[PDB]
């Protein structure tokens, strides 16, 4: 039945005969059989349409010439295989005055259908599948397209800024949408989201992904606690785990913002595991931190009051990092820069107590370390750090 | 870095394998662990043998089991994804070869099965020509091994990713898959309807078809 009409208007076609074909997925009225079985007709027929771009310019319905072009947008109507499709024809040019007109039209078509791109990310989390790696590799692809249209580029036209802005306003509508009370309780909601969020990152970090997650911040913020939190915990990869450290940068240098905020969003989630890998990884290293200064302070609040003695065992961590010889021998400038702003939390923030067994290793440590920096080239340097310990525990 | 940039002693011999072996066991199950690791072989995907090297590290080591499965899982995949979407001659036949082995270290070391097999029909599936096959079962840990051989439900996931296709990778794929004989019957019906696609097929499909074929005969 759906072969053998697919076959036939593939083959030979007049204009009625097209016509009713066209509607045919318009009836539908096949419950998802139909839905299956048309997602590979489609898939033919989205190849068809490669053929049927040169049949839309051999004067073809007139009247409703950008109706076949809006079979191809009831095709956008439809899957995301075909938006898969979409992304291969793309991919394979050809129709350029077609296509240009194809692509400008997909482009829109698709800020709407990235909307429909991610609800379709949103249908797969309401679904699932063993075998969809390539799932992930087509929606890898799919995250790259942004950046493939670029890499296309080719003519080029609205760009991945506004990839900025469409990736926004996706993932607003997927959260809330999601939201909906908890009609989404399923976690796939999180595995998009983490999904394209990994994806993201790797694909660009600074502008794209901190514009996105200052307006989303501020939104969710405000309005979200156990959902909020879902989604932060929700995040994953190591790829993206540095992907989120980055992330959670590109997000420090949203400041004061970032700082309440993710106050709130360690308060959405820290859960343990990862984050202190991380948190770790970070505190290790490194580039930038007049943002972390900031950025570490309120980190380092947000996480250490989310779960205590973090901030203990860092700044017990800390005192070790302090130390030279070797490292007197090795390293830049930039670890004095780090241990500067770490003696600044540390001196914010502990129980009392902490004072005095940490003082012991203190002491050691400043016993030591005087030395070391008192051979410090930036004496004051080193100086200013005994100061702060002096302080700390005078 | 310096690690990284080393592998490619001059006087490799068993020695240099030895110590191959020994940096990669180094590793262990620290801190950042697979993850570093993992970083600077990304990097430079010209040493998946120190991939297997840490990853075995990891299977003689450590800790995060099922998530040192997943670590192992994603560089794999990786590796074969990026790899085998194309093709090679000198160098990367060989980096193919390697990466059979960091496969091998893997799938035995974690009976991952899941993220393994996802793989394996991703990786075994890989196998094409003479040190392919070696590799495959090596890096099986035979159980699984025979265990994909009786599986039927991963052969009809390969058969619709074949269906959907790209390249040789499918090609191959189907080739593997009637290697592994059992008997079709299912797969038979699917196959025919593989067939009919395959007859369909315009471009290179059309040879993807052909060898299918051969498959089928």
């Amino acid at each position: 039945a759906v072969r053998e009409a697919i076959h036939a208007l593939s083959s030979s076609e007049d204009g009625g005969h097209i016509f009713c074909t066209l509607e045919s997925l318009k009836r539908y009225x096949x419950x998802x059989x139909x839905x299956x079985x048309x997602s590979p007709v489609l898939r033919c027929l989205a190849s068809r349409l490669s053929p049927a771009w040169l049949e839309l310019x051999x004067x073809x319905x007139x009247x409703x010439p950008a109706d076949q072009a809006f079979l191809v947008l009831m095709e956008t109507i439809e899957g995301a295989a075909g938006p898969s499709f979409r992304l291969m024809k793309m991919a394979r040019l050809l129709a350029r005055f077609l296509r240009e007109g194809r692509l400008a039209v997909l482009m829109e078509a698709q800020c709407r259908q990235q909307t429909q791109p991610g609800f379709i990310l949103l249908r797969e989390t309401l679904l699932g599948x063993x075998x969809x790696x390539x799932x992930x590799x087509x929606x890898x692809x799919x995250x790259x397209x942004x950046g493939n249209r670029l890499q296309q580029e080719n003519l080029a036209e609205f760009f991945p800024q506004n990839y900025f802005r469409l990736l926004g306003e996706e993932v607003v509508r997927v959260l809330q949408a999601v939201v909906d009370s908890l009609q989404g309780g399923l976690d796939s909601s999180v595995s998009f989201v983490s999904q394209v969020l990994g994806k993201a990152c790797v694909h660009g970090r600074q502008q794209e992904i901190l514009g996105v997650l200052v307006p989303r911040l501020a939104a969710l913020t405000q309005g979200s606690y156990l959902h909020q939190r879902v989604c932060w915990r929700l995040v994953e990869q190591v790829p993206d785990r540095a992907m989120e450290a980055v992330l959670t940068g590109l997000v420090e240098a949203a400041l004061g913002p970032e700082v309440l905020s993710r106050l709130l969003g360690n308060l959405v989630v820290k859960n343990k595991k990862a984050q202190f890998v991380m948190t770790q990884k970070l505190l290790f290293l490194q580039s930038r931190l007049t943002t972390p200064m900031l950025q570490s302070l309120l980190g380092h609040l947000a996480m250490d009051s989310q779960r205590r003695p973090l901030l203990l065992q860092v700044l017990k961590e800390l005192l070790e990092t302090w130390g030279s010889s070797s490292a007197i021998r090795h390293t830049p400038l930039p670890q004095q820069r780090h241990v500067s702003k770490a003696v600044l939390i540390c001196l914010a923030q502990l129980g009392e107590p902490e004072l005095r067994d940490s003082r012991d290793e203190l002491l050691a440590s400043m016993m030591a370390g005087v030395k070391c920096r008192l051979d410090s080239s930036l004496p004051p340097v080193r100086r200013l750090g005994m100061i702060v310990a002096e302080v700390v525990s005078a | 870095x310096x690690x990284x940039x080393x592998x490619x002693x001059x006087x490799x011999x068993x020695x240099x394998x030895x110590x191959x072996x020994x940096x990669x066991x180094x590793x262990x199950x620290x801190x950042x662990x697979x993850x570093x690791x993992x970083x600077x072989x990304x990097x430079x995907x010209x040493x998946x043998x120190x991939x297997x090297x840490x990853x075995x590290x990891x299977x003689x080591x450590x800790x995060x089991x099922x998530x040192g499965x997943x670590x192992x899982x994603x560089x794999x995949x990786x590796x074969x994804x990026x790899x085998x979407x194309x093709x090679x001659x000198x160098x990367x036949x060989x980096x193919x070869x390697x990466x059979x082995x960091x496969x091998x270290x893997x799938x035995x070391x974690x009976x991952x099965x899941x993220x393994x097999x996802x793989x394996x029909x991703x990786x075994x599936x890989x196998x094409x020509x003479x040190x392919x096959x070696g590799x495959x079962x090596x890096x099986x840990x035979x159980x699984x091994x025979x265990x994909x051989x009786x599986x039927x439900x991963x052969x009809x996931x390969x058969x619709x990713x074949x269906x959907x296709x790209x390249x040789x990778x499918x090609x191959x794929x189907x080739x593997x898959x009637x290697x592994x004989x059992x008997x079709x019957x299912x797969x038979x019906x699917x196959x025919x309807x593989x067939x009919x696609x395959x007859x369909x097929x315009x471009x290179x499909x059309x040879x993807x078809x052909x060898x299918x074929x051969x498959x089928x005969x």
